């Protein structure tokens, strides 16, 4: 054993997925006013399987002739949650090397 | 959820009740007693009721 795949766990992939998720939410907020755009959601378990997709969000309310299915209340909350979890993933993956370096150097 | 309902203003019809009659004593003044129309043709030529 003793390999980076096992030392880092899955925290090496989660940081990437949280970046992709943040990009999609940023797209949804920007495309909220453009008619005909369908809100895109990212399935977390899919990138989990890709580590070891880009779906559509069904609206809770009807459109108003635009056909745009973006709820700005939902997007802000989902962007806040993703950003908080992204920082935790950096903390988890960052400490993997800090412990790894301390084991090797002994100091 | 069925929460958004638009409303549009439209003309459902017209009021066809008899108008106010003005007695003028002029020979060439005519008013329709009760319901009825006068058929006339406009500038283009298409006939219509007045």
């Amino acid at each position: 054993a003793i390999s980076f795949d096992n030392a880092l766990g899955i925290h090496q992939h989660t940081v990437g997925v949280r970046e992709r998720n943040a990009e999609v939410i940023s797209t949804n907020i920007a495309q909220a006013n453009t008619p005909g755009y369908k809100a895109r959601g990212l399935d977390f378990a899919k990138e989990l399987q890709a580590a070891t997709d880009k779906l559509y969000r069904l609206p809770t309310q009807p459109d108003t002739g635009d056909g745009n299915t973006v709820d700005l209340d939902l997007e802000r909350n989902l962007f806040m949650q993703n950003q908080i979890r992204h920082q935790a993933s950096l903390d988890f993956l960052g400490s993997k090397f800090k412990n790894l370096t301390k084991a090797i150097k002994g100091e | 959820h069925p929460s958004r309902v638009f409303s549009m203003t439209e003309r459902p019809g017209h009021n066809f009740a008899q108008g106010s009659v003005i007695t003028t004593g002029r020979d060439l003044d005519v008013t329709i007693e009760g319901s009825g129309w006068i058929s006339v043709l406009d500038h283009t030529g298409k006939e219509g009721l007045t």
